[PDB]
DNA sequence: CGTAAGATCACGCGCGATATCAGAATCCCGGTGCCGAGGCCGCTCAATTGGTCGTAGACAGCTCTAGCACCGCTTAAACGCACGTACGCGCTGTCC
DNA sequence: GCGCGTACGTGCGTTTAAGCGGTGCTAGAGCTGTCTACGACCAATTGAGCGGCCTCGGCACCGGGATTCTGATATCGCGCGTGATCTTACG
């Protein structure tokens, strides 16, 4: 099944909560689309690295260690999923 | 006559951005490096190439920091960089806490 | 790109400023050398709009 | 500490994203979970820097130019 | 010593950085920031030189120090 | 005839753009020297091949477990409108 | 600091697809047995990059001449304000 416009699956209340955890009190209107774009770029890069790692692995499934490796590459090391 | 304030500053901006030579006179910087190093280990000797590399890195870092500071000041509708600008830029960079 | 820049600056021998211009002007090379400072490289000419005279 | 982004829309978004790099790709649920954790930590940090920018503008409401400034200063593109 | 980084030298550096107008407290703040940066880089360089059992801090020690700090420099035998 | 209100022309005053002088910037060119670049010769020191061994990797076959899909159920989550109120934007005074 | 326009919060109403469970099918990952290609090393061979030493020049520097660019001022133009002349209305 084709996938389309899933970036709007990131609803306004989700981004609002996320900013709340970031200490933001008042949020402007057009912010939400820009957070969608920024999340889009970040996901693009991280999943690019993970997909390349899977491709070398000759596997048809992305594994958690692939994500952890990609995050370590981006200077964004993550604990709690191995590695 | 008199040049209106702010014009000669733009002229220097044009002048220095077209050139690459170091903007800190060597000997005071060398003495500062020697003083700083002395606190870590005594009777130390420095290669001139090492000192030059230190100056290049420091000046480039300062220029980048000033660029970020100017951007931050402009974001505040301002034209003059002020210490809060450097502090905010360093904070967002993550070097200052 | 460095030889191109040197031709633009009308020079026969490539000097580091040519290298800095070539790397920073090119978006992809600039991204590759994102954490590299080139000695005697200088900076690109860039003045913010609001700083310009009216 | 519980996640703020809802799990299923995020999973659909990630599946679309990966499909555009390469088709016929499957995911371990743990891999999707790690992706979501990384994304949430990143954007919470980004919102913190944005709020710092907005206060610097003598403002209280974060505005898109604030995130642009923060990402420029971060060195992101 | 630290004051040897003259106010006008800081103005020249800012001018190369594109700054038009500069505050008075700026200069002292920049002196502090430069002090911190030099402290860190020279600390790493000394650590390296000590590990080299040499009384001369060399250029490669400096290059390795900036490489650690994610501030890689070119033109000194990288 | 005589006075009062209105339209138009002439004259005077005020704000903005664009002709000129003038000192500081910038570019170009005649003519010289140089320290760095370039090439040739020697010399070590580096690359390559005859030929061997274990080593890692490739391949094939048996096992199966989480990965994927749908259906039903339940409901927390998402979207539109009244409004008014603090926030955003714009003008202005002061003096650092 | 003052003044005015307004974006969106809370609340309410309404609607819906996201999680739990329940079932069902299953893809390629993971774990044994076969089979084979190759790189380190040793001898021996051969040859190329580095350094020393020559030779040469693109550009800095000096000095001079020529072309450009803000700061100041003044005229042209347009817009607003005032008096004179012609017009209309009232007495």
């Amino acid at each position: 099944k084709v996938l389309r416009d899933n970036i709007q699956g990131i609803t306004k209340p989700a981004i609002r909560r996320l900013a709340r955890r970031g200490g933001v009190k008042r949020i402007s209107g057009l912010i939400y689309e820009e957070t969608r774009g920024v999340l889009k770029v970040f996901l693009e890069n991280v999943i690019r690295d993970a997909v390349t790692y899977t491709e070398h692995a000759k596997r048809k499934t992305v594994t958690a260690m692939d994500v952890v490796y990609a995050l370590k590459r981006q200077g964004r090391t993550l604990y709690g999923f191995g590695g | 006559h008199r040049y209106r304030p702010g014009t000669v500053a733009l002229r220097e901006i044009r002048r220095y951005q077209k050139s690459t030579e170091l903007l800190i006179r060597k000997l005071p910087f060398q003495r500062l490096v020697r003083e700083i190093a002395q606190d870590f280990k005594t009777d130390l000797r420095f290669q001139s190439s090492a000192v030059m590399a230190l100056q290049e890195a420091s000046e480039a870092y300062l220029v980048a920091l000033f660029e970020d500071t100017n951007l931050c000041a402009i974001h505040a509708k301002r034209v003059t960089i002020m210490p809060k600008d450097i502090q905010l830029a360093r904070r967002i960079r993550g070097e200052r806490a | 790109l460095a030889g191109n820049a040197a031709r633009d600056n009308k020079k026969t021998r490539i000097i580091p400023r040519h290298l800095q211009l070539a790397v920073r002007n090119d978006e992809e090379l600039n991204k590759l050398l994102g954490r590299v400072t080139i000695a005697q490289g200088g900076v690109l000419p860039n003045i913010q709009s609001v700083l310009l005279p009216k």
